[PDB]
């Protein structure tokens, strides 16, 4: 079987901007007049849909802008100018031989500015209560870049006793990311703490962003 | 005289040529015509180096009256070798 | 006009099998390829296997060559994929494919895909909670103990749907739950009612959640 | 990728040496083959450019079972086969 | 020994036909071609064609198609070859030759020729006259007066070869005239007897004039 | 049709010496491995013999000094050193066509030593003059070079009353010529005189050699 490896895993380029994307073949997917590797591109949630095919030739109706050039087992995606809607994961993929076979993937990314998150914690609903069971949510909403770090602090000491934390998409609107932590715990257990508190560490912020409430309003 | 395994080896590359062509193209229509001739006169269906093409050339109706593999018992650069050193 | 309509959502047990199906239209499906594709969510892509439907004749990949078998009905132009003794790394997305007239060895047409999950869980109907807060406001909605996915979360049936950010769902002991944040204004909460609406097909639920500081 | 016409000429000739060393040369055994190979596939007997020997080899029952050799021209055949006709 | 017997000398009236045989030995004749040559007095070689043996079929010397006919006999191993409407210039020796054991197209092996000869004049016999003389002895032979061509003179049939020189007849008035020396020695003359063998197939004629003193 | 047109016409060589014949074709005789040219050799009185083969390949039990060379239109015959028995003419003929031709023809001769002749003279024998006839026959015998001069005396008194003369073909093992003179006359005639003499006369005779009869011992 024919490995194709993939690089740079994910990558991130501003509206402008060249984009290139390479990957690499265990044996040559090439022959006298051809190659059989192919360029598919897929979005979150739909099936991949197939851009450059033999390497270097556009499939109908797709920009210009992409191109991809290469022969015997090193080739090369290109797009420029990148643009809103091209951020997606791309798959080489080869039809030397049987078994076809994919590339490991490289993600799309829109570069952008920075921004610090939009934080908000939500006590527990009397809804959730009743039935035993009690959690705390914590949004963290359009920042960049995604890396992140949240802190739970149950009256002053803190502790992940079930923190679960979650990321969306990147924004095709403003470029932004969003997560979402949730502080789940026992119904009894949150009866017992008249303070909780979420704090959110992220890059253009010395200190943390720090959210917080007490079970008494 | 004439060197017999370069020429050999030329028909081979020509037929590949042909048979890729056949399938990949916007229709070659003499590509496919070219490629059932060899078939039809090598007895013959697709080459080994290209396996994965040869499937489809097999379902397209270019092949000698068989289904699948088989196939690897159809080799025609084995029958190019054939031709150029007086078997059959 | 080309289209291929894959099978819904299914939950089976382990051990069992499933046959998965794909009804191609607006190109000869009995003169063409159709090959199947595997996508474990996180993971990228693997090719299953392919088949021309004009007799049936197909070729497996060597790692489903023994689980996937593969067959192809002329009269419903519906290509099928069927997988034995399941496993919960069977558990992902089966994509549908079709190649071009001549066999030309790409994948030009895909389905929506097929999400299938092993799992031995009980199908579970989730709980939804409301999360009102303790200018702009952002308020939120907990989906909760659910099972299988997936699950439709929208604010007000649609009508508000800019400024907000539904989660992927993640798993709590066999159950799946998610969140979403919703951002409006503040001149217009509570002025305005906003309702989170989550929707189980799974186990036939709807709901509808009002919002409230209270 | 290779060009149609140079491998055409290619083949022609090879088959022409074939051709010459079946009637010429003595023991030449493999030639002999080559040639009833070349007859038996691609359905012909001699050629035009070696009209005088071919008269010979279709009398050496190396062509497939003489006023028609003419008709049974062997380097057309090949052009054929390259041009896709056969 | 490969040989190629061919028929004797021939005078033949013009507008007739004439008839030339080759017999072969020696080499598989049933599966060879067997050539025919013309040859004119004091003039070059003419390809008149060849025919292969095992059917008959033969390739013409455009010059020579509707006048030369070529038939093989395999019973026989023997070539024929026939001309119409004779002519003066027909007149000249005939060779066949054979060709390898494959079509080599190459003459290896040819016959002694065929003197044919055309006219209206009429055969006339020899007279074969002895000359006996006035350290070697040289005697002669006198052939006068004939017609055709040719003569064949030997020496104690055959016995007699070195120290023989035979003349190129002359033509006067319509007949031919040639001489022969031998020079033995001598001590072997008149103790051996020694005898001039004339023969002229022309008109069946057979002469032993034995030389003797005087 | 293919013509061979062979020089020289004929040529005269030295025992011991080299000849070189050349053959040239109307057009070409050779294809891209096989030249089909080849050599034949005739003595007078006999069929042709396959010397040379293909342009430079020896017939079978045919002296080396015999070669060939030459491809296309040009084909050159070697013979060195030449022999007595290489007396002949010699064709060139291809057969790469229908018709096959042969060449315009070569005469070789080969040059020797100077040879005297052997002179005898025969008078009419008993049987000739019953008929009415008279021929006196002299042989000039294995001499060299071919020209000789023969004179006919009768009485004393020189005559031509009708002598014809034969030449030979150059000896295939000595290279001389011979040459048989016969006076030929009535029978009234030959009994009338009484003395018949034959003279030759030769290159390599500063004075005639004689010889001679008397009718009636």
């Amino acid at each position: 079987d024919i490995v194709l490896t993939q690089s740079p895993a994910s990558l991130s380029v501003s509206l402008g901007q060249r984009a290139t994307i390479s990957c690499r073949a265990s044996k040559s997917v090439s022959t006298s007049i051809y190659s059989y590797m192919h360029w598919y591109q897929q979005k979150p949630g739909q099936p991949p849909k197939l851009l450059i095919k033999y390497a270097s030739y556009l499939e109908s109706g797709v920009p210009a802008r992409f191109s991809g050039s290469g022969s015997g087992t090193d080739f090369t995606l290109n797009i420029h100018p990148v643009e809103e809607e091209d951020a997606a994961t791309y798959y080489c993929e080869h039809s030397r031989e049987f078994p076809f076979t994919f590339g490991t993937g490289t993600k799309l990314e829109i570069k952008r500015a920075d921004a610090a998150p939009t934080v908000s914690i939500f006590p527990p609903s009397s809804e959730q209560l009743t039935s035993g069971g009690a959690s705390v949510v914590c949004f963290l909403n359009n920042f960049y870049p995604k890396d992140i770090n949240v802190k739970w602090k149950i009256d002053g000491s803190e502790r992940q006793n079930g923190v679960l934390n979650s990321w969306t998409d990147q924004d095709s609107k403003d470029s932004t990311y969003s997560m979402s932590s949730t502080l789940t715990l026992t119904k009894d257990e949150y009866e017992r703490h008249n303070s909780y508190t979420c704090e959110a560490t992220h890059k253009t912020s010395t200190s943390p962003i720090v959210k917080s409430f007490n079970r008494n309003e | 005289f004439v060197n017999k395994d370069q020429i050999a080896k030329d028909v081979k590359q020509f037929y590949d040529q042909a048979l890729q062509q056949a399938v990949v193209d916007d229709d070659a229509n003499n590509a496919k015509a070219v490629v059932k001739t060899f078939h039809e006169t090598l007895d013959c269906c697709g080459s080994s180096t290209l396996t994965a093409l040869t499937t489809s050339v097999l379902k397209n109706n270019l092949c000698p009256s068989n289904i699948i593999s088989n196939l690897f018992k159809e080799d025609c650069h084995q029958k190019i070798d054939d031709l150029f050193s007086g078997k059959h | 006009q080309v289209q291929l309509q894959q099978s819904g959502p299914e939950l089976v047990k382990p051990g069992a099998s499933v046959k998965i199906s794909c009804k191609a239209s607006g190109y000869t499906f009995s003169s063409s390829w159709m090959n199947w594709v595997k996508q474990r969510p996180g993971k990228g892509l693997e090719w299953i296997g392919r088949i021309y439907s004009g007799d049936g004749d197909a070729i497996y990949n060597g790692k489903f060559k023994g689980k996937a078998t593969l067959t192809a009905d002329k009269s419903s132009s519906t290509a099928y994929m069927q997988l034995s003794s399941l496993t919960s790394e069977d558990s992902a997305v089966y994509f549908c494919a079709r190649e071009g007239k001549t066999g030309d060895l790409l994948l030009r047409s895909w389905g929506q895909g097929s999400a299938l999950t092993v799992s031995s869980a009980k199908t579970t109907a989730p709980s939804v909670y409301p999360l009102v807060p303790v200018s702009s406001v952002t308020l939120g909605c907990l989906v909760k103990g659910y099972f299988p996915e997936p699950v439709t979360l929208t604010w007000n049936s649609g009508s508000l749907s800019s400024g907000v950010h539904t989660f992927p769902a993640l798993l709590q002991s066999g159950l799946y739950t998610l969140s979403s944040s919703v951002t409006v204004t503040s001149n217009t909460w509570p002025s305005q009612t906003i309702t989170c609406n989550v929707a189980h097909p799974a186990s036939s639920t709807k709901v509808d959640k009002k919002i409230e500081p209270r």
